[PDB]
């Protein structure tokens, strides 16, 4: 249990820390217009 | 953010006042901090600066290989009594278990302090030797202060600026582990603990768990 | 007792850690991410 | 060897390429070692031979000096107030005062004030005619660095070859005694025996009785 | 608020013995583990956050 | 007359007895005896911020060294103006009693208790005064930078040239005759354990045994 | 700088633009005296002569009633947390000496030494002083000098000053001959004197209420914010409660 534990928990980290830093990675300059 | 020429920022701000001539700006770190003139000519200069970079280069290893092992202590990696404490880490030498890396006997396992001494003796003094002179079986012409080559493995001093702002962050993350080093000297003296056992206490309760309460401990007594 | 568990219920645990490997591989994991992000800079 | 562009150095073939410009091996003694750099001044490096010099010579009394009595010590039985150095002022404030091979009547010193203020005032006058390099025509003249004049009975002055090689024993033999006098200060402060007695210790077991037997000596507590 | 609790009456605690009352609070907790272990705790029964 | 002090004919660091000082120093600086045989000087910018470094350490030192005198002389026959930190390297626990740090006996003079507070107070304003000092603010921006005499000298004083000189030889004396105490009060404090004026009124009850023989049997080792 | 705040015709007024238009002041108070806020509700200044002959008396007033103000909160709150001061509240400081009780004056830090001169002596040299003082000040004559700024001055420097700022004697620390700064100051001081001469009627007014000094005020303020204010001390004694 612990060892799944530490998997569903690296897991997790790993996949919300994909969306911080690409919410950090300029998101704003996505846009497909102008401005 | 300019950190070289005229306008670099000082070591006092917007009361820095006029910085001495020969420090013009031209080396990293240069904070216009000489106020006891010991490098007003260039060759103390370029030897002082020498004696900053590879004492900032050995306080960051030595930073790091202070705080590492009693960390690994806490985590779970057995240390018995010594092998944390940064200042009796010498000491885990003489024990009938000897030196264990990561407090495995496996691994090193060492009992003559005069043999590791002894090769510690001939390997660094071989690199040390290469070091001054310049030259080895391999490199021929390299900078004495930034070598570079088998040196650079990853390529990530390639273009000026970059290289330059890299010296900055060199230098300035030596600094700040050579006043830890200063720091982990001094709490090793006057508290006989780990640095990171002062953390703790001073995480624990910090209106009295400081440096104040350790002052009244040196006073020469009648 | 007839069987092994966590019981890591209650306690105020902090971010439901019990053990401190827990929070080596969450700060860690979220270090790499933040090391490709970082070298990943300067671009677009 | 020990003059010109191929003199020894202080890290032999790892000092060909980077030495200081201005150690160019004018004086004895010279190998190059300026690795902090702080004689960059021509006077100011002139200043600090002056200091090596006679410091080396100080340090060679020092050694020589602090071997002596713990030496008659040993071997031939030669009593004393106390033998060894770095407690040899408590010798003083003895009931028997001070003698100079435990005999009463050999100096038999008491005023501890008074053996300091004759001290003083000589050593004092003495070091006062060394800098000023003599006056009113008694011995003023000289480089006040090697005088050989009233100074050297001997006459091992002359044959400039043989005063070249010989000033570089002097200062080699000299930053040897400093070496070894900073042996003797740090076994004092650290084993608390006589630089004799370390050595006679020494030889008994020297796997154990290293100095890192030591080491733990000042664990802070 | 912090002033109010330490010197202007006390603040009313319902832990107090004797069915609560208003109580002058001394000493309180300041102790940065204590503060920031709420925050960090898991919303969920047992912890419930802050 | 003032030819003493300035000048190839003033006096010296050895007296008649030195002919052989250094030729940098040719008599144009407040003091200067001819005491440079370690040379550190003979740089010249090195040697300005050395002067610095004399006037800013002797005019510490007058205060320091007035006032770790100061408290007890005012300490009284009973002992109660102050507690056991009359005694000068005992004064900073003065702040850790229950009364806090008085500055006499009566309670209505500072009281202060928060050494947290008082060093960052210090720091602080420490800070802008020497700020102030290197840079320039409210008490002059293009002063002299040892000697600004502006709002620094209010009662006149640093008129006259020929004066101004002999009192500025007369800061200097005074200062390193301070500093020289400084040091007698820390190699005092450090083998005695007792205050200075103690040291002086135990010397005054018997020169022969009190004095620093006594105590040269302190620090042998075992 | 900044002295486009205080002077001019563009200057901080008694109330901001919303309440009064700019052509709603005195046309005699268009920004040239330090502390124009061209508060005029009474018509009292009516020109710049009278406006100028007013702002000599709330000069001296301010410099009267400031080191008054300090005069008053200093020695009570000494007293307070225990010098030696035997008669620090302001409005009984008087009746200590009625009986020849001489108050003890405290020369902070080095200071709780007994005054040994009686009332008689005080009041006879405090008149032949500042009577002396004040011939001086509406003359303009001053025998001696030795001032720390200007040492030793003669007689002849008083005339030509400029009355009600007579730089040089009284001036030992300068800091006010950047006209620039010299303004800036003037306006410090005016403010600092209104506001100065507010407290001291307040310390007035507050002892005749509530029968106790300035600094006690405060203090208890301070300590119980809602059980000692105005409404507290004009109630009597407590309140019947609503329950
Ligand atoms: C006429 C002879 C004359 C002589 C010999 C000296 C000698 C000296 N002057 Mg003087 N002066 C003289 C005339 C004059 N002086 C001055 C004005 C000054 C000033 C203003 C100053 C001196 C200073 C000095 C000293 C500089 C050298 C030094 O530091 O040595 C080092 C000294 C020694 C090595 C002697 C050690 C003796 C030893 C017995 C000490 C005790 C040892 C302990 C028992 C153990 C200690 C170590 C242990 C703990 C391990 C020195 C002692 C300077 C100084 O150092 O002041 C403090 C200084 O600032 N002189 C004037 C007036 C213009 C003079 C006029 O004639
Ligand atoms: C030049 C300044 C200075 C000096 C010399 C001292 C010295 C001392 N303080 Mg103090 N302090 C100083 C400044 C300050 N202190 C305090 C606050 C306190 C407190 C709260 C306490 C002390 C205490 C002590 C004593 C510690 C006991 C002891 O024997 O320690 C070792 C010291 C000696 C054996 C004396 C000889 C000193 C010498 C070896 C060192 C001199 C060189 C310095 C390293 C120079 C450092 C320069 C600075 C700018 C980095 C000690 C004599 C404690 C005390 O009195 O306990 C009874 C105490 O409780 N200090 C503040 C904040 C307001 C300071 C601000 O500047
Ligand atoms: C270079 C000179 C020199 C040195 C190194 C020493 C060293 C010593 N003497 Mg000393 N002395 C010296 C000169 C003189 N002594 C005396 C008179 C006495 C007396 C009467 C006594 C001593 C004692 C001592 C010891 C101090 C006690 C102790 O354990 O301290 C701590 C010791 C150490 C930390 C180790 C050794 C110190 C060394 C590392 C420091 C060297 C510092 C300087 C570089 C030396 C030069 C300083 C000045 C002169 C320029 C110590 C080992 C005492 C003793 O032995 O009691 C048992 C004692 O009673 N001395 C006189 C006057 C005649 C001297 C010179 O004129
Ligand atoms: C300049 C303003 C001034 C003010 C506002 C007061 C105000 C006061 N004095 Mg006073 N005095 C002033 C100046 C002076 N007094 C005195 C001498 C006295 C005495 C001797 C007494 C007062 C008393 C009083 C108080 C009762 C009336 C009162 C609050 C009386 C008091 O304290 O009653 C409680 C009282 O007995 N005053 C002298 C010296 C002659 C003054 C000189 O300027
Ligand atoms: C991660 C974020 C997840 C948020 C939802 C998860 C469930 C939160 C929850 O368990 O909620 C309850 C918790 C509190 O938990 C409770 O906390 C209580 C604490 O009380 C204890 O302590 C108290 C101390 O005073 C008392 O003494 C009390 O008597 C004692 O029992 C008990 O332990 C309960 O068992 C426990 O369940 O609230 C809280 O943490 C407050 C935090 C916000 C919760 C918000 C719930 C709604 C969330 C989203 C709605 C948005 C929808 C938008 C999109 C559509
Ligand atoms: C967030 C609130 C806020 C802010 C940012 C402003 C900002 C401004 N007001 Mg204004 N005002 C406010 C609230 C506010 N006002 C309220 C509540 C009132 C009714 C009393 C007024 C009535 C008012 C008038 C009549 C005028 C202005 C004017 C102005 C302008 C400049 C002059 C000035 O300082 O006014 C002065 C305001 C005061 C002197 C009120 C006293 C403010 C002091 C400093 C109170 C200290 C605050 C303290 C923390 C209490 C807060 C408690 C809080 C918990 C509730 C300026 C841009 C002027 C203007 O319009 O220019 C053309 C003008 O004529 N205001
Ligand atoms: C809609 C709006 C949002 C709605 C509701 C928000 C309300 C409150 C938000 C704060 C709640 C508390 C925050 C800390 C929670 C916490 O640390 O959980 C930690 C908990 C603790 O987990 C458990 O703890 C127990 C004891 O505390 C035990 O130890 C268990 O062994 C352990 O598993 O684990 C989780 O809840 C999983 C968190 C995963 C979060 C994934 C979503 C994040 C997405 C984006 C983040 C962006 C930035
Ligand atoms: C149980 C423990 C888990 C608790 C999670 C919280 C841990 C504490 C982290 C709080 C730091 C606050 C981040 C605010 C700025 C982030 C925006 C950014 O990123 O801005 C990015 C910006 C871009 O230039 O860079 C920058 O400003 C520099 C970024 C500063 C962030 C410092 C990170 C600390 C060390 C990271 C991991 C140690 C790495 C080890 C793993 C690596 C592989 C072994
Ligand atoms: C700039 C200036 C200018 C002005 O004017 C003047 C002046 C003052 C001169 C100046 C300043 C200066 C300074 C600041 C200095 C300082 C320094 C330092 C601190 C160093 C350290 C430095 C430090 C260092 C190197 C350190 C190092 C460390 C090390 C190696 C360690 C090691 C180790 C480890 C890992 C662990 C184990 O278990 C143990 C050991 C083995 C032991
Ligand atoms: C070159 C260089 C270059 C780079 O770059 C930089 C640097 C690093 C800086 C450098 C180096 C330097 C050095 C090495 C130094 C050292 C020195 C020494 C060791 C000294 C001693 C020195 C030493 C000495 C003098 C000593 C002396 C001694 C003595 C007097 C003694 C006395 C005595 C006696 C007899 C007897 C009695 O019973 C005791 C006593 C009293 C005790
Ligand atoms: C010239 C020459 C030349 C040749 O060639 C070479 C050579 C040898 C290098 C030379 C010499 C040099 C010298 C002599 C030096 C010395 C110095 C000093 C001693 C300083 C002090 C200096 C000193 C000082 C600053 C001091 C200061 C002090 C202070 C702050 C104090 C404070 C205090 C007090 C009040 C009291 C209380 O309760 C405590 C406290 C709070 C703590």
């Amino acid at each position: 249990m612990l060892t799944l534990k530490i998997f569903v928990y690296t897991v997790v980290t790993f996949f919300v820390g994909l969306f911080i830093f690409g919410f950090l990675s300029n998101d704003p300059s996505r846009n497909p217009g102008k401005g | 953010s300019a950190w070289y020429g005229p306008d670099r920022p000082l070591f006092l701000g917007s009361l820095s006042g006029e910085p001495p001539s020969y420090l013009t700006g031209e080396f990293p770190g240069d904070y216009g901090w000489d106020t006891a003139g010991l490098s007003a000519d260039p060759t103390t200069f370029a030897r002082y600066r020498t004696i900053e970079l590879i004492h900032a280069r050995w306080a960051l290893l030595g930073a790091l290989g202070i705080i590492t092992p009693e960390l690994l202590a806490k985590n779970g990696v057995p240390f018995s009594e010594d092998g944390a404490i940064w200042f009796k880490a010498g000491a885990e030498i003489f024990k009938e278990g000897g030196l264990n890396y990561l407090g495995n006997e496996n691994l090193i396992h060492a009992q003559s302090i005069l043999a590791t001494l002894a090769v510690q003796v001939i390997v660094m003094g071989a690199a040390e030797g290469f070091r001054a002179n310049g030259e080895a079986p391999g490199v021929e012409g390299l900078d004495p202060l930034y070598p570079g080559g088998p040196f650079d493995p990853l390529g990530l001093a390639d273009d000026p600026e970059a290289f330059a702002e890299l010296k900055v962050k060199e230098i300035k993350n030596g600094r700040l582990a050579m006043f830890s080093c200063l720091g982990f000297f001094v709490q090793a003296i006057v508290t006989g603990k780990g640095p990171i056992q002062n953390l703790q206490d001073h995480l624990a309760d910090p209106g009295v768990n400081n440096a104040f309460a350790s002052a009244t401990k040196f006073v020469p007594t009648p | 007792l007839v069987d092994d568990r966590m019981n890591g219920d209650g306690t105020g645990l902090p971010f439901g850690v019990n053990d401190g490997i827990l929070g080596w591989v969450i700060a860690g994991t979220l270090g790499t991410i933040w090391a490709i992000y970082f070298v990943s800079q300067k671009d677009l | 060897e020990f003059y010109g562009p191929d003199r020894a150095k202080f890290l032999g073939p790892f000092s060909e390429n980077d030495t200081p410009e201005y150690l160019t091996g004018e004086f004895p003694g010279d190998y190059g070692w300026d690795t902090a750099g702080l004689s960059a001044d021509p006077q100011t490096f002139a200043r600090y031979r002056e200091i090596e010099l006679i410091h080396a010579r100080w340090a060679l009394l020092g050694a020589l000096g602090i071997l002596t009595p713990e030496l008659l010590s040993q071997y031939a039985g030669v009593q004393f107030g106390e033998p060894v150095w770095f407690k040899a002022g408590a010798q003083i404030f003895a009931a028997g005062g001070l003698n100079y091979l435990g005999n009463e009547s050999l100096i038999h010193a008491q005023s501890i004030i008074a053996t300091l203020a004759v001290q003083v005032v000589l050593m004092g006058l003495a070091e006062a005619y060394r800098a000023n390099g003599g006056s009113e025509g008694f011995l003023d003249d000289l480089d006040t660095l090697y005088p050989g004049g009233a100074f050297d009975p001997l006459g091992l002055a002359d044959d400039p070859d043989t005063f070249a090689e010989l000033k570089v024993k002097e200062i080699k033999n000299g930053r040897l005694a400093m070496f070894s006098c900073l042996g003797f200060f740090v076994q004092a402060i650290v084993t608390g025996k006589g630089p004799v007695q370390n050595l006679t210790d020494h030889l008994a077991d020297p796997t154990v009785n290293n100095a890192f037997a030591s080491a733990t000596k000042f664990t802070p507590g | 608020l912090v002033l109010k609790a330490l010197y202007f009456g006390g603040v009313y605690d319902t832990w107090a013995p004797g069915g609560g009352d208003v109580r002058i609070i001394s000493n309180p907790t300041t102790n940065a583990a204590i503060i920031f272990g709420y925050i960090v705790k898991s919303p969920f029964g047992g912890d419930g956050w802050i | 007359t003032i030819n003493q002090f300035y000048g190839p004919d003033r006096n010296k660091w050895l007296g008649p007895y030195s002919t052989n000082t250094p030729p940098y120093l040719t008599g144009e600086f407040p003091g200067d005896y001819g005491w440079d045989t370690a040379g550190l000087s003979a740089d010249p910018e090195t040697f300005k911020r050395y002067r610095e470094l004399e006037l800013i350490h002797a005019r510490w030192a007058l205060l320091g060294a007035l006032g770790m005198v100061t408290p007890e002389l005012l300490q009284d026959d009973d002992g109660i103006m102050f507690g056991e930190s009359a005694i000068w390297f005992k004064a900073g626990a003065a702040i850790f009693q229950e009364g806090g740090l008085n500055y006499l006996g009566n309670p209505s003079l500072i009281h202060a208790q928060n050494i947290v507070a008082t060093l960052a107070v210090q720091v602080v304003l420490m800070g802008l005064v020497e700020g102030y000092r290197v840079n320039g603010g409210p008490a002059g921006e293009g002063l002299d930078p040892l000697y600004p005499g502006e709002a620094f000298d209010p009662l006149g004083l640093a008129d006259d040239p020929e004066a101004f000189a002999e009192l500025k030889v007369k800061e200097i004396k005074n200062g390193r005759l301070a500093m020289f105490a400084c040091l007698g009060f820390f190699v005092q404090a450090i083998v005695t354990g007792k205050g200075p004026i103690e040291n002086l009124t135990d010397h005054l009850a018997n020169p022969a045994e009190n004095n620093a023989f006594a105590y040269a049997t302190k620090f042998t080792p075992q | 700088p900044d002295l486009e705040k205080w002077y001019g015709p563009d200057r901080k007024l008694f109330l901001p633009g919303g309440l009064l238009d700019r052509d709603d002041v005195p046309e005699y108070l268009n920004g040239e005296l330090a502390g124009d806020y061209g508060y005029d509700p009474l018509g009292l200044g009516k020109d710049e002569e009278q406006v100028e002959k007013y702002r000599a008396n709330e000069l001296l007033h301010a410099r009267w009633a400031m080191l008054a103000a300090a005069g008053i909160i200093i020695p009570e709150g000494l007293q307070a947390n225990g010098a030696d001061i035997k008669g620090g509240t302001w409005f009984e400081t008087g009746a200590e000496m009625l009986n020849g009780g001489t108050l003890n004056y405290f020369a902070v830090p080095f200071g709780v030494v007994q005054n040994p001169l009686p009332l008689a002596a005080v009041t006879l040299i405090e008149i032949v002083l500042l009577g002396a003082v004040e011939k001086f000040r509406v003359d303009g004559t001053g025998p001696a000098g030795f001032s720390p700024g200007v040492g030793k001055f003669d007689s002849d420097i008083f005339d030509g000053l400029d009355k009600l700022y007579p730089g040089g004697p009284f001036d030992p620390l300068n800091l006010a001959d950047d006209p620039e700064v010299f303004a800036e100051l003037q306006v410090k001081e005016i403010k600092n004197g209104r506001l100065a001469m507010i407290a001291v009627l307040a310390f007035a007014i507050q002892s005749y209420v509530t029968g106790e000094g300035p600094y006690a005020n405060i203090t208890k303020h301070l300590s119980d914010p809602f059980g000692y204010n105005l409404l507290t001390v004009l109630q009597g004694d407590d309140r019947v409660p609503t329950l």
